[PDB]
């Protein structure tokens, strides 16, 4: 909206064309990390972790 | 002034039927097609159930084809495809419509009970769909040939007919028939020759049903409805956001079946119009049209007819009537409940440290719940930059954020909530206390009113957010501001198990204590002593003490004296405020006495220090309770000595009854019994000798050898005192318990010889096992049945609330003692307390009036009444209240949580309902069916029968299944002639004068009778000693009041017998018949005021009848209340508590009760 | 009785009506070639129709219209439909001269040549529909003449068809019947004005139709007959056929429409076949309707049974994918690989998962999940088109936020900042409108913005519209 064009025109910010879904632990509970697993589409590049 | 076009604040509310151009009139487009979405562009094909040109553009202020994107371009109809640019909410608002092919009927109106469409025509259901399926013919307006009007003919038939007669003749078939015949009909001129049909034969059965039927076309004409309407042309289509297509995760779709059913009904619809401009032959058309028939009706009531399946899935499609019929019985989504913001839950743990208007919240729930709060305090102060900083802040949390959590908190009070709200008290305002740690904290002495147990029961909490909720908190749901039952004047805040231990365990005395015989200057030293260690908590003591009494004017007299109490006593006075006796701690402090404690507090000092005394009592008797050390040994569960030896003769006994059985001496039966009598004899012996050894047996020495009182030990203790265990808890301790029962209800004549101090074996677990599964299924099962009672009990009662201040009556009924056949099961002094007087009563001797007139008896007047030996006292009653469409406070009593007299505008229906039914699991013909039956005013199964008329009676004819009953008055006519079956026993004398509402038979009788025979006052007081006989068996406290109120809705109606106005046997209100004739009696007629006779309807029954339609659509069958609603075009005016409810705006009492007043005199006024 | 359920009310109808003979199905077509014949004739018998086609072919070769709109060919190219044509206007120009007795030999011809022409079911309907819609013309002044006679003025029909058959048209009647001195003859005078004005769009119609009023209601109640009698040859079939239509659609019963939809959608599908039918070929009529039917059917299916629509091909294409998924469901032991099906497929084969995705059914928003409970599904689908209000605050502080640090700069920068941008404005400004709006233009506006966004750039300002961004 127009506000947000000037704040952005001042600013200079680049508003990204991705937004954040990122898997974060729910609130409150807090714990150690014991594992990871992977399950990759047959086909599909597996990532550098996995 | 221009009145108005645009939104006002509306009242009432109007339903009807819908024309053709009206249904049209909603409809902003007509779906052509059964499309949805495009496929790959998921946007809406044109022209179907999914719409950007009829219904509303897909996203907020776009135009569909996308040309204008701004939020400028407003009011703009796009030239490419029509879009108007607007917010997708108006896509939640927009209808549509279908114009149908061939004309429909509305499965509501044909298959309603009583179906609208056939008794409107007064013609058959079964002709009529026999004449909807192409079945066979039906004449319409058949003018003079041959034939009937709603006459049915057959193909043959119908052939013959048209070749005899061409014209002058008409007769269709299908849905076009039925629509003819309905518009072709003249109403006025089947009113007029009715009336004239009614006036000339003379038959029960031809005049009954003639006046019943003009009565309904009469209706149906005023109503603005014309008939034609119950056949549909168009079919109006519900906005596409009701009814979603909305995707899922996996690129899934999900939508209503509702789309698959319009769907349908498109499809078939515009199949039949293209077997029209084919020209289709007959066989193929016809079947078209039941097709589309069929799916109309499974479109809006689906299961009527067929009941059609959803696609691929087998579970049937849910329409129109089931979308607004809801489930879970009857709930409509306000009923079952609503998901509110503002509120949370957890387990809830005890706190004592807490006053009693406070309670444990913690930290985390605080700091979510008031959020928005804390945001606008944060910049408030000017800590955060803005709102999102502030948001930044609280969840960092910052250590800043706690002190303003600490500032939004302090004055501002939460709701707690437990999960089975019974009573008003189920909720209650708490100020809250910010706690670490995740439980929620409640004080103890509310633990009773929430029937909360610390096992895990969870709480919930609520945020009052308008100011107006705070003050309603404070002022009404607050915890100090509710100390007392609205069931009854008694004190809810007593205390419950440790406390009462705790006080009970300090002012108790044992033989022989340190300090036994000394004196002591005051409470103070007394205390100084016991702390020191020097005396007793427990020994016999003089200590000088100063009490208070304000029997002087408003004003606090003094006295001191030398007091013969103990340690215990003199230091729990230090507590007792003011003007309280000393004579009240004195003695030994049961949870009995400690409550009348905090009663004549409450009744003598007022309210504060009430509250303060009570917190107080609570803080001693856990510390006191504490340091007592009372604790349950395995050797505390003392078994008598002489067990074995009572086991042993009573076993004698049965093997002497065995032996008497062998040798035929005795029956088998007879057998039973003895041996049943001797066991149930063995138990009460054994029973009353561990409870003589477990409660005196303490023998102790005081300066001489011996001497012996009550046991200090501590089961006994406990028991004794009220804090938890009872005599028959116990006995099955100790002593044997009990015999058990077969399932059958047959009793095992081998009862459990042992106990739980001892071992159980194997058989008598197993016998034990049956009846604890009894137990709690019972129980768990009379939690239901008291549920559905109240709901029935609200249901009926509800918008009862007072309304006018004094109706001014002297009317009452008379209030003595119960006095039943010993002596006195209740006194007159709890009958008549805080009730108001109907007229002046007199002292033995009289031209003195001691209470004047209508006054609130409070306890002093109660008292005066005591002090002279007045056994009568006649009291104003809400049945008898002259008031209409309410119940005056002047009438009602004073009862509430404070004892002043009922405040204007406080709804006492449902608080009635809820004093009824709270209490109902501790109920147990006789019991809580009794109860039920009661107030269902349900005929009992071999009832009796009351003389229909006094004079002297005898028998006459002879037996045919009824010996006649004659009855002679003694001046008046005797022509009443009563049947009674004869191989019934009879009572009635033979040759004795029987007064009306006597004996003639015995058995229970109906309350229908007893209004009817015996009078109003009568059968109100049958039904009040009854159901009160019923609660008070359990030890269930209920003041006559909230019974006297379910028993006025019960007679709110009647039915005439005189006339001059309004028809003759109708059942109707008596608050508008009674203000009819009193309005009747002068003015108008002279007088043409007509005859009524008061009528006795159950409760489920009166819950029946309510004015507002929106009130009825909740609780009763949705589907017919909207339909028999909708043909005599009813206007719902609100004007009660449901409908608010359900519409969404104040409640017609109470706080709102201020708005409604103010607005109803605004209504039908200047 | 009559059980309800649709389906029985339908299949007790039908079963009445009797099984055709072999014979009895050449009766019938035969009837209809009658009927429909007798129509075609009394087309061919109307002057206006030929006149017509006449009009519409130099339309078509003056390049208004294409051969496809008014031909579908005769009996038998444009060269040769160019002399057909020539033909007709040949047979034209002669019947039209000879008007002076022998004339009908050749309007029997005219006829016969027209009668060559196949023309567009279009045309032919427009055809038909103008001689009735002429026959309604006839019908105004026919009952405007009777009703000004026989209701108005107060004479008998009786003695009003007297004059009126065989004439209807010159003054015979309306002039030299009124001195007749009847009791309804001096009453004629009064509407006079009316009905003599009137009579001239009705001898009007025998200038433009070139027939008598006689002969115009002769021609297309002939042709009134002649559809009737086919109408009712065909219903006959159909009728007679509708057990042919159940038993097929017995086949496509689960395929996602109800049984009666199928039957209904097939009895189309038999109408069309009775409608497109010739017996003289010597094929049967029952394995001819069946492939019809079936196509009903099918085509219908593809078409309606989705909650979502979804073009032939694709559907084709998704069958085409089960069947392989069949064999080498078993054959593989486990399943074909989600990419296996695709090198057996034609086309790119990453289309897979796309057509495989789109294929699926919606799940009913109803459909009941855990307890038995009334939660369902839809009760669990949130709102994510919402706007949540810990934003919709921040909005309306920002508001105020822009609105405070607008208030800083001088009015003319203020001016051409809220300019440069929506804020509480109508849509916003190209940097050369807000030149000529501020008449001080180009490159210079431009100049200021930087130097406005500069002065809010470094912080007194900046430290309130700094925390906005997170
Ligand atoms: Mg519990
Ligand atoms: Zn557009
Ligand atoms: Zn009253």
């Amino acid at each position: 909206t127009p506000e947000e064009k000037l704040l952005r025109a001042i600013f200079g910010e680049k508003a990204s064309d991705v937004k954040d879904s990122s898997l974060r632990v729910p609130n409150g509970v807090s714990g150690t990390v014991i594992d990871v697993q992977v399950f990759t589409r047959d086909g599909v590049e597996k990532d550098k972790r996995a | 002034l221009k009145a108005q076009t645009k939104t006002e604040e509306f009242d009432a509310i109007k339903i009807a039927l819908a024309s053709p151009d009206m249904i049209r009139s909603w409809s902003f487009g007509e779906v052509k097609k059964p499309e949805t979405i495009n496929y790959r562009t998921f946007k809406p094909e044109r022209d179907g159930l999914f719409c950007a040109r009829i219904f509303g553009p897909v996203k907020d202020y776009e135009c569909l084809c996308g040309k204008y994107k701004r939020l400028k371009h407003r009011g703009v109809i796009c030239e490419k495809c029509g879009v108007e640019v607007t917010q997708t909410k108006v896509r939640r608002e927009r209808m549509g419509h279908i114009e149908l092919a061939s004309p429909t009927a509305h499965i509501w109106f044909l298959k309603s009970l009583p179906s609208r469409i056939g008794l409107l025509l007064d013609m058959p259901l079964r002709d009529i769909e026999r004449v909807l399926y192409f079945e066979s013919y039906v004449v319409i307006e058949g003018g003079m040939t041959n034939l009937e009007r709603q006459q049915i003919l057959t193909e043959e038939q119908y052939l013959d007919a048209l070749e005899e007669f061409g014209d002058e003749f008409d007769a269709k078939m299908g849905a076009e028939a039925i629509q003819a015949l309905l518009k072709s009909m003249d109403l006025e001129q089947e009113c007029e020759q009715l009336r004239e049909e009614l006036n000339e034969t003379n038959s029960e059965t031809k005049r009954k049903k003639l006046t019943k039927r003009i009565k309904l076309l009469e209706a149906f004409v005023q109503s603005g409805n014309k008939p034609e309407w119950m056949i549909l042309t168009v079919l109006p289509v519900l906005p596409p956001d009701l009814r979603p297509l909305v995707p899922l995760d996996g690129g899934r779709f999900a939508t209503s079946d509702l789309n698959d059913l319009y769907r349908r009904v498109i499809n078939r619809n515009n199949r039949l119009k293209r077997l029209l401009d084919l020209a289709a032959p007959d066989i193929i058309v016809r079947n078209e049209k039941r097709m589309l028939q069929e799916a109309v009706d499974a479109l809006l009531d689906n299961g009527r007819r067929g009941r059609a399946i959803t696609g691929s899935n087998k579970r049937p499609l849910k329409s129109l009537a089931d979308m607004i019929k809801g489930k879970q019985g009857r709930f409509r989504q306000n009923l079952l409940g609503k998901r509110v913001d503002y509120s949370g839950r957890s387990v809830i743990t005890v706190g004592p440290y807490l006053r009693l208007h406070q309670c444990g919240l913690p930290k985390k729930m605080a700091l979510e719940l008031f959020k928005p709060f804390i945001y606008g305090k944060l910049e408030l102060r000017g800590l955060a930059t803005t709102i999102k900083a502030a948001k930044k802040m609280v969840e960092r949390e910052e250590a800043v954020v706690w002190d303003i959590l600490d500032e939004v908190i302090r004055e501002h009070p939460v709701l707690l909530n437990r999960a089975p709200t019974l009573h008003r008290l189920g909720i209650q305002a708490f100020e809250p206390v910010l706690i670490e740690g995740k439980a929620i904290q409640l004080h103890p002495l509310v633990c009773a009113a929430y029937n909360a147990d610390f096992d895990g029961d969870q709480m919930a909490v609520h945020v009052p957010l308008t100011l107006e909720a705070q003050l309603e908190a404070r002022a009404l749901m607050m915890s100090t501001n509710n100390i007392l039952s609205p069931a009854n004047g008694e004190p809810i805040i007593v205390p419950s198990q440790d406390v009462v231990l705790g006080l009970y365990y300090m002012t108790r005395d044992c033989v022989n204590a340190k300090g036994e015989g000394m004196v002591l200057t005051g409470p103070k030293e007394a205390e100084r002593l016991y702390r020191s260690g020097l005396a007793s908590l427990h020994a016999r003591v003089k200590v000088r003490i100063t009490e208070y009494e304000k029997d002087a004017n408003g004003e606090l007299v003094a006295k001191t004296s030398l007091k013969d109490t103990t340690v215990g006593r003199a230091i729990l006075w230090m507590i007792v405020p003011k003007g309280l006796p000393y004579s009240i701690v004195n003695q030994a402090l049961g949870k009995k006495a400690i409550s009348k404690m905090l009663n004549t507090c409450y009744r003598i000092l007022g309210l504060k220090p009430t509250v303060i005394f009570a917190d107080q009592i609570m803080y001693t008797g856990f510390a006191y309770a504490a340091r007592s050390g009372a604790s349950v040994g395995i050797d505390d569960m003392v078994i008598p000595e002489k067990k074995h030896e009572i086991i042993s003769e009573a076993e004698a006994e049965v093997a002497e009854i065995q032996e008497q059985f062998q040798s035929g001496l005795v029956t088998a039966g007879e057998r039973y019994n003895k041996v049943i009598d001797i066991w149930a004899a063995a138990n009460d012996r054994v029973s009353k000798a561990m409870m003589d050894n477990l409660q005196t047996e303490t023998v102790i020495n005081r300066d001489g050898q011996e001497e012996k009182q009550v046991s200090f030990n501590s089961i006994y203790m406990m028991a004794d005192s009220g804090a938890r265990g009872s005599a028959a808890q116990i006995r099955q301790l100790a002593g044997m318990r009990g015999l058990m029962a077969k399932p059958d209800g047959s009793i095992i004549e081998t009862p459990i010889t042992a106990n739980f101090r001892e071992g159980l074996n194997v058989l008598q677990y197993f016998i034990s096992t049956h009846g604890a599964r009894k137990g709690l299924a019972d129980t768990a099962l009379k939690t239901a049945n008291s549920g559905y009672l109240t709901r029935r009990l609200v249901d009926v009662a509800q918008d009862l609330v007072v309304t006018e201040d004094d109706c001014g009556t002297h009317e009452g009924i008379m209030m003595t003692p119960v006095i039943e056949g010993g002596d006195v099961k209740e006194p007159l002094r709890d009958r008549v307390l805080g009730r108001v007087t109907a007229e002046d009563v007199l002292k033995p001797g009289t031209a003195d009036i001691l209470v004047p007139r209508n006054t609130l008896l409070h306890e002093q007047w109660c008292d005066l009444l005591e002090e002279n030996s007045v056994d009568a006292v006649k009291v104003r009653s809400v049945v008898s209240c002259d008031t209409d469409f309410g119940v005056c406070a002047h009438c009602y009593g004073r009862d509430l949580a404070r004892g002043h007299i009922i405040n204007k505008g406080e709804a006492i229906g449902v608080i009635a309902a809820q004093s009824i039914g709270e209490p109902g699991t501790q109920l147990t013909t006789g019991g809580l069916p009794r109860v039920a039956d009661l107030f269902e005013a349900r005929r009992p199964k071999e009832p009796a029968i009351l003389a229909e008329i006094s004079g002297i009676v005898s028998f006459g004819k002879e037996t045919k299944g009824k010996r006649r009953l004659v009855i002679t008055p003694v001046d008046g006519s005797d022509p009443y002639e009563e049947m009674i079956p004869k191989w019934r026993q009879l009572n009635v004398f033979e040759g004795e004068r029987v007064e009306r509402g006597d004996v003639i038979s015995d058995g229970p009788e109906a309350p229908h009778d007893i209004l009817r025979l015996r009078g109003v006052h009568a059968v109100t007081r049958y039904i009040v000693n009854e159901v009160q006989d019923v609660y008070r068996l359990q030890g269930v406290k209920i003041n006559d009041k909230h019974i006297e109120v379910i028993v006025r809705q019960m007679l709110r109606k009647a039915t005439i017998v005189n006339a001059g106005s309004s028809d003759f046997l109708e059942g109707e209100q008596v608050e508008y018949s009674r203000v009819k004739i009193a309005n009747r009696e002068l003015e108008a007629n002279g007088k043409v005021g007509a005859t009524y006779s008061r009528d006795l309807l159950g409760i489920t029954k009166a819950s029946l009848a309510t004015e507002s339609f929106i009130s009825a659509a909740s609780f009763q069958e949705t589907t017919r209340v909207l339909t028999e609603a909708a043909v005599a075009g009813k206007r719902d005016e609100l004007r009660g508590l449901k409908e608010n409810v359900i519409v969404g705006r104040l409640i017609p009492a109470g706080t709102g009760y201020a708005y409604h007043q103010d607005r109803m005199r605004r209504r039908a006024a200047g | 009785g009559r059980t309800t359920d649709p389906v029985r009310m339908y299949m007790r109808e039908m079963g009445t009506v009797e099984l055709l003979t072999r014979e009895g199905e050449i009766d019938i077509a035969k009837r209809i070639e009658d009927g429909i014949n007798q129509v075609q004739c009394s087309v061919a018998e109307y002057p206006e129709a030929i006149t017509y086609l006449l009009e519409q072919y130099d339309r078509v070769e003056a390049e208004e219209a294409r051969l496809s709109d008014l031909i579908t060919g005769f009996v038998d190219d444009p060269e040769l439909a160019r002399e057909k044509f020539a033909e007709l206007r040949a047979q034209y120009v002669v019947t039209r001269d000879t008007i002076k007795a022998t004339a009908q030999e050749e309007i029997l011809k005219l006829s016969e040549v027209f009668k060559q022409f196949r023309l567009v079911p279009k045309q032919f309907d427009y055809l038909v529909n103008s001689m009735r819609v002429m026959m309604d013309r006839v019908r105004t002044q026919e009952r405007l003449i009777m009703k000004l006679c026989v209701e108005q003025c107060k004479m008998p029909k009786k003695n009003f068809i007297t004059l009126f058959t065989g004439n209807e048209t010159s003054d015979t009647w309306f002039n030299a019947a009124i001195a007749m001195n009847k009791p309804w003859s001096e009453k004629l005078h009064d509407v006079s004005e009316e009905v003599h004005r009137a009579l001239q769009k009705l001898q009007q119609i025998e200038e433009e139709t070139g027939l008598t009023i006689e002969q115009v209601k002769d021609i297309n109640r002939r042709m009134s007959i002649g559809e009737a009698k086919a109408r009712r040859a065909k219903k006959e079939m159909v009728e007679a056929n509708l057990r042919l239509v159940i038993s097929i659609a017995k086949k496509y019963t689960n395929r996602g429409l109800q049984f009666l939809d199928l039957i209904q959608e097939g009895n189309i599908g038999l109408m069309k076949a009775v409608d497109k039918f010739e017996y003289r070929r010597g094929y049967k009529f029952s394995t001819y309707a069946t492939w019809w039917i079936r196509q009903a059917i099918t085509r219908s299916i593809a078409d309606q049974a989705r909650t979502i629509r979804i073009p032939v091909h694709m559907i084709e294409t998704i069958n085409k994918l089960n069947r392989i998924s069949r064999q080498m469901l078993q054959e593989m032991g486990r399943e074909p690989t989600p990419e296996e099906l695709a090198e057996r497929m034609l086309m790119p084969e990453d289309k897979i998962r796309k057509v495989l995705k789109i294929a699926k059914e919606p799940i009913s928003m109803e459909t009941p999940i855990g307890d038995d409970e009334d939660s369902h599904l839809g009760d669990f689908i949130e709102d994510t088109t919402l706007e949540l209000p810990l934003d919709s605050a921040t909005t309306e502080s920002l508001r105020a936020a822009t609105h405070d640090v607008l208030a800083g700069l001088t009015a003319r920068e203020a001016k051409v900042l809220r300019m440069r941008f929506g804020i509480d404005m109508n849509t916003d400004y190209t940097l050369e409108e807000v030149g000529k709006q501020f008449d001080v233009t180009r490159e210079r506006i431009r100049q200021i913005e930087a130097k406005a966004l500069r002065k809010l750039r470094h912080p007194s300002r900046s430290e309130v519209l700094r925390s906005f961004l997170d």
